[PDB]
């Protein structure tokens, strides 16, 4: 069957949350080399 | 007016047929020349290199 | 939400663009090549396979 | 005239026989006339 | 303020990072250089390529083929420049594949692709790609069949990111958002990638969040030999395949051979039989069925002899 | 009385006749030497032959194949002598084909053949052949699956005769008698053959009394080139096909190419890639369907190097 | 249907006659070179 | 016309001969070769493909 | 003991996964140990 | 008596299975060595001839 009007909300929200945490992950990666370097400096 | 439109369709059928034949005929000529001419030219070309190595003795 | 007339016309533009791309894209590349390659080949030689 | 050459050669029950007999005659005359050697040898 | 940006970038540059390349190339050395997968074909194939110039790059190609899923004929033409690359190829059945890449900036490039099939409505696809290559990262967004006609976004949107963490380690991400139409909810996937690259060996992994895993290892076995291993695990039934292969670079030939856990053996021999002519022999053997698929192909390039004096254009965005 | 036989034979010998060879060889130069029909195959094939002696000829062969109607493996062995030749070959599925030829007299030879298929009852065939080669003729009688078990003769019996009429012209005959069993009446066929053979060209015709006709022409086009034409007409529907082909003999390779009225193009390249190794490339192209069948094969002969000092046995009845 | 007892006779006789004239033809061929030579001698 | 027992036994001989041919024909050729070839190979080398 | 090596490697739903992981581990250790170069190069 | 005949059948099944595996395993090893070793040996062998022609300069 076809989804009801609020079942689309659940799918539209769940898809949005995954993409929001994907862009959040890319931000962590961009800042990651400053973190990885520091641990080597500590060693 | 419609007499021109019918002629336009009449042309399209014959011309599309003509291009399909010409394209299909060109393909077979090309494929035949390739499948025969490529192995022959390599075989004939190698034979000529051996003939040169004999003449140089 | 949308507009019926706007969707009908927009779709019509895509099929115009699609037809122009289908027919005009390769002739366009051949024109770019023929007029800008160094040296410039012949019109018949431009599509010759190995001569 | 020309129509009688097409029908018996391409759209008749025996047209396949006629085509092969013509292809055989042409190939043998090509070889036997010396044109084949002057071209293929 | 610029006060931070200048100091921030200076510390960034001191880390010795470099551009990690595209996410799709993260396992290129195994899957494209060593393995036979992209070179395998069956039946007869002939490519005739005429090059008319190297700067701007302009060449025309005719392909003749008789084999499994090979179109009988394909015309192709390409035009290249340091700032742009246009390519088109069309089948005997009118299927047109097009490419148009443009360097808006030395770091930013847009890649546009169209597939048009006349006979079958099929998929007439438009893919819009935007790549940014930074000092130590690359970011990409692809829009495939994007539409707002129904009053809401539709199509496939792929975001990719690859970041150099150290001079050897790069980690990355790929995210997809899909909606076939407003009648259904949007579907989203995330894939994680990473690579450790050294001079003699390269290790890569691709991890689909839904369960698939692709690991690959490449190693150089001296100047003329390189080898690689490719493992694919799907746990979405459970299926796994490991392919091991090696590539030999000779003066006038390249030989590839590979075997995999599914009992398939395949090899490709590329041989420079003449100065403009390259022969290709490809053979696929399935040891479970004892069936073989044989492909013999030739490639000829008329154009280059006259144009060798002229030099290929730098940085064509292929 | 011998008074007539001596005078009769003396007049016979004065006519300058010679043995015309077998009826089945009446068109050998076209159909076997020039045309590709007997060399065509598809897929992969490898023959490994070890020769253990040349007098008596003894060699063992292993064939590996992956292709259309090619058995995966075939073991074979043959033993030859001036008076006899025994050959056997067996498939991976147990199909055994045997040959045993014996020269009872320098002019008279008996050839016995068996085909045994274990998996399928199929045809388990026994063929008994008796050939006599005279001063100017050859006569043959074949019995295939002969039986008298039902109280009457059953099987296929073929009589063949070929007679030299002049040093160039030979005319001949083939007659068949068949009965599948005493439940049905015997069936008989007659075929007429003839050949005109000169140094540079050979003409042959085979005329089935039921209506089929096979004409062939062979011509030598110089020292390295020979060509031939083969026409087959069936009027039993009406069907006709003409095949034209040429063969080139190079120092290290032989190239054959042929085209026929049914639009099929085929070529075979045999190349001595190494002293014991011969590569074979075969390609068949049907221009009506644009489909190609590709065959790549190798042959290797380990035995000959040690045995070259020894000489092949004369007149082995192959 | 299967052949009746005299229909086999017709088939068995007709087959025998063809083979009798085949062997008769081979006899003519064997003697033919003496005939062909004579015509050349007459020429 | 014929004989039932005679046909049964004759057919049995053919299947004996057929089995002997099926199993014994290739070993026979190998024996003829191995014992009469010059020089005489090794029993293992006799069936070696290229060594 | 040995029976537990056969079942999980050849006759189980996940046996295909185990076989490929073992084939991957063996191939990488073959290459990385230097044995591959000493043999293939 | 019958105990021996059953053992005879028991042996036949296992032995016929063993020969089929050994024959099938030998085939794949041979076919693999041929398909890899033949193109490699020709490619590697030709490479060595070029290397000789360079050393002889
Ligand atoms: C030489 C030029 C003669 C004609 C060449 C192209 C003209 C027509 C091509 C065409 O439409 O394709 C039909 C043919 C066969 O197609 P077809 O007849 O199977 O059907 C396609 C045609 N429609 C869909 C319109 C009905 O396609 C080709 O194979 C292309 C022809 C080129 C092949 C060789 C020429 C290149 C090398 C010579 C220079
Ligand atoms: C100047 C240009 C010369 C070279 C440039 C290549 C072709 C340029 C555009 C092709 C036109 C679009 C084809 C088309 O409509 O396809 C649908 C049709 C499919 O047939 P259909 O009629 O079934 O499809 C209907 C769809 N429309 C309405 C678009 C026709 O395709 C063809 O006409 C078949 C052949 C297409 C191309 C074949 C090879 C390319 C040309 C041959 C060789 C070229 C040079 C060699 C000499
Ligand atoms: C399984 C793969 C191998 C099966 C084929 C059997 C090997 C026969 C090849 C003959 C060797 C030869 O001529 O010697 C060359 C030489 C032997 O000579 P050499 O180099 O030791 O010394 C000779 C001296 N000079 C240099 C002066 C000539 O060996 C090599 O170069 C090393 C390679 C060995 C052969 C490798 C075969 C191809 C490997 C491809 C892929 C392998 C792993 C990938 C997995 C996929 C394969 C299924
Ligand atoms: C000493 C002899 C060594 C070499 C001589 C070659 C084989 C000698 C005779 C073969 C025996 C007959 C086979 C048979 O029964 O077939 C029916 C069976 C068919 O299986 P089936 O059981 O379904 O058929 C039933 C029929 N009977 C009762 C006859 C068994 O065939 C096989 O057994 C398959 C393999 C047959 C041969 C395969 C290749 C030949 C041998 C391999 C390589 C040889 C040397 C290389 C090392
Ligand atoms: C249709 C058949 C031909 C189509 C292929 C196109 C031909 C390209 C071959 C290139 C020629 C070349 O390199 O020159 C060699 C030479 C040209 O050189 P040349 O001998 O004239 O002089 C050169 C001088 N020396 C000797 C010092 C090198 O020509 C020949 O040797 C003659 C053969 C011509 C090519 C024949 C092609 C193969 C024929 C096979 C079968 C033909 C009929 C049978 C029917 C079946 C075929 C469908
Ligand atoms: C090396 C010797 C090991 C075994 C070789 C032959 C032994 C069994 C052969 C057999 O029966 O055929 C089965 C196999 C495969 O058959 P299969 O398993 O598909 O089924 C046939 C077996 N029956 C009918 C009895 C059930 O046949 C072959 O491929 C023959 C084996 C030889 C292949 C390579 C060896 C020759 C070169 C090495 C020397
Ligand atoms: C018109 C259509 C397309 C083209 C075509 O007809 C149809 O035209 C034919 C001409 C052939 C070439 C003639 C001579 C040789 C030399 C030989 O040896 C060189 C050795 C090298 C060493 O470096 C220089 O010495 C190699 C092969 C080659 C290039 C032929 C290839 C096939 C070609 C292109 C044929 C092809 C089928
Ligand atoms: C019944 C069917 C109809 C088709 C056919 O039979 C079957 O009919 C035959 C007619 C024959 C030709 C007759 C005469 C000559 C002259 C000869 O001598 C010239 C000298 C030469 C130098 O050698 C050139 O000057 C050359 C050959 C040629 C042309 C014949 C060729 C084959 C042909 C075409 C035959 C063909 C196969
Ligand atoms: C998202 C996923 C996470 C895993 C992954 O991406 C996908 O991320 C990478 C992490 C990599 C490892 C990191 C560091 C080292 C140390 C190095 O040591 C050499 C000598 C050295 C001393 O150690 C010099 O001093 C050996 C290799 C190893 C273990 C890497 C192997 C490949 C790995 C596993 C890559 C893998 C593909
Ligand atoms: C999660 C996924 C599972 C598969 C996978 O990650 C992704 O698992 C990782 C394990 C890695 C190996 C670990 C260590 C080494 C030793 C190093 O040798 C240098 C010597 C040095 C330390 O020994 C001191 O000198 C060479 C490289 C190698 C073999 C790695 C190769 C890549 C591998 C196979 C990776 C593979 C892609
Ligand atoms: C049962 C069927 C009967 C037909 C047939 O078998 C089948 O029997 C053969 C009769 C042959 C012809 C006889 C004689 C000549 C004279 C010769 O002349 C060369 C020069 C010469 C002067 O003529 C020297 O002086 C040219 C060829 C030709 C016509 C033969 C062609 C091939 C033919 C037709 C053969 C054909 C295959
Ligand atoms: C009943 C079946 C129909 C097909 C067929 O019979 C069987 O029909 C025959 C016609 C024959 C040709 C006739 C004449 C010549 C001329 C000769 O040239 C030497 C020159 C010489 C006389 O011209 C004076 O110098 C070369 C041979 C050739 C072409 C014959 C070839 C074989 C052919 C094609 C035969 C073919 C097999
Ligand atoms: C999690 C999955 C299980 C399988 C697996 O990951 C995936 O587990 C990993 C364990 C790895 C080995 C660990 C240590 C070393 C020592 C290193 O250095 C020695 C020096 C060398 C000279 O260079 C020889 O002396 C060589 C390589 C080796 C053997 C690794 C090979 C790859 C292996 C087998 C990896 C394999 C792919
Ligand atoms: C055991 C099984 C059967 C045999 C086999 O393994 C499996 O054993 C391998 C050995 C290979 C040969 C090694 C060397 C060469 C020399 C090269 O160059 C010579 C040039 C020539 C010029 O005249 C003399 O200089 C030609 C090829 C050849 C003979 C190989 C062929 C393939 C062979 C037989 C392989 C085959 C797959």
């Amino acid at each position: 069957p076809q989804p009801s009007p609020e079942e689309l909300r659940a799918a539209e929200a769940e898809a949005a949350s995954t993409i929001q945490r994907a862009i959040a992950t890319a931000a962590v990666l961009y800042l990651a080399p400053f973190i990885v370097d520091a641990v080597y400096k500590m060693f | 007016r419609g007499w021109i439109y019918h002629k336009y369709e009449q042309t399209t059928s014959a011309v599309r047929k003509a291009l399909s034949f010409a394209g299909r005929a060109a393909w077979t000529v090309s494929v035949t020349a390739l499948l025969v001419g490529v192995p022959f030219s390599l075989a004939y070309g190698e034979d000529q290199q051996y003939a040169a190595m004999e003449q140089e003795q | 939400l949308g507009a019926d007339s706007k969707q009908e016309r927009i779709s019509k533009l895509i099929e115009i663009s699609r037809v122009v791309i289908h027919y005009g894209y390769l002739p366009m590349i051949l024109y770019l090549g023929y007029t800008r390659s160094e040296p410039k080949p012949s019109i018949i030689r431009l599509l010759s396979p190995l001569s | 005239p020309i129509t009688g050459a097409y029908n018996a050669l391409f759209v008749s029950e025996n047209a396949s026989i006629v085509r092969s007999v013509v292809a055989f005659g042409l190939a043998v005359t090509f070889l036997a006339s010396g044109w084949a050697e002057a071209i293929l040898s | 303020l610029s006060d931070l940006y200048d100091a921030f970038q200076e510390r960034r540059q001191k880390l010795g990072l470099s551009n990690p390349g595209l996410v799709e190339n993260i396992a290129k050395e195994v899957q494209r250089d060593v393995l036979t997968t992209n070179l395998m074909f069956s039946g007869l194939r002939a490519d005739l390529t005429k090059a008319f110039s190297l700067n701007p790059l302009f060449q025309v190609s005719h392909q003749f083929a008789m084999g499994e899923r090979l179109s009988p004929y394909t015309f192709a033409a390409l035009y290249g420049t340091s700032k742009m690359f246009a390519q088109g190829n069309i089948d005997d059945q009118g299927n047109l594949s097009t490419t148009f890449n443009y360097r808006w900036t030395p770091s930013f490039t847009t890649k546009t692709r169209f597939q048009i099939t006349p006979g079958a409505t099929g998929q007439d696809m438009a893919q819009f790609e935007h790549e940014y290559s930074g000092a130590d990262f690359t970011a990409t967004i692809k829009a495939l069949n994007p539409s707002f006609l129904e009053g809401g976004l539709t199509g496939i949107f792929v975001g990719q990111y690859l970041q150099s963490i150290t001079p050897k380690l790069s980690l990355g991400l790929e995210a997809v958002w899909q909606r076939a139409g407003l009648t259904q909810g949007p579907d989203t996937a995330i894939s994680y990638v990473g690579r450790y690259k050294t001079e003699n060996w390269i290790a890569s992994a691709q991890l689909q969040a839904q369960g698939a895993l692709n690991a690959s290892y490449w190693q150089r076995l001296g100047e003329k030999v390189q080898a690689g291993v490719d493992m694919t695990l799907s746990v979405n039934t459970k299926e796994g395949i490991t392919t091991f292969g090696a590539k030999y670079d000779f003066r006038m030939s390249t030989f590839r051979a590979q075997i995999d856990t599914k009992g398939k053996l395949s090899c490709v021999l590329e041989k420079r039989v003449a100065a403009p002519v390259m022969m290709t022999f490809a053979a696929d053997v399935d040891h479970f069925t004892q069936q073989a698929k044989v492909g013999v192909g030739i490639s000829i390039e008329a154009g280059g002899e006259e144009l060798q004096d002229q030099q290929p254009a730098p940085n064509i965005p292929f």
